[PDB]
């Protein structure tokens, strides 16, 4: 596995700028902020709704732990 | 360039050439914008060359 001898492509033009000739830091908070809420809106329902249902049992777990040893 | 006399040709140049327009319509100065450089690159992939 070297760059040569990897795979074939035919037909495609790539363009691109020196470092040293474009701003590092581009449009930050006028692309960036909308961008990481795109992101957060398309993962919230897949990651969020199994650490609300320990939350649930935890708070469950500690108040039947505590109404038990009163009287 | 070669076997010329250039008494010669600027006489079959005022024959010839003397009904060129020599100062124009109006006259504008033809403007020169420069080129800047820029460092960059560009490539076309074509393995079956």
């Amino acid at each position: 596995r070297e760059f040569g001898h990897l795979t074939r492509m035919r037909h495609v033009i790539t363009y691109s700028l020196s470092p040293f000739e474009q701003r590092a830091f581009p449009h930050y908070f006028t692309k960036g902020i909308p961008n990481v809420l795109r992101r957060t809106r398309a993962c919230i329902l897949r990651v969020a709704p199994p650490f609300v249902v320990f939350y649930l049992v935890y708070t469950w777990g500690t108040q039947e732990f505590e109404k038990s040893k009163r009287k | 360039a070669g076997g010329v006399e250039h008494r010669q040709l600027l006489d079959l140049a005022q024959k010839h050439f003397s009904s060129l327009s020599g100062t124009y319509v109006e006259d504008a100065v033809p403007a020169f914008t420069p080129c800047r450089f820029t460092g960059s690159e560009i490539r076309h992939r074509d393995d079956a060359l």
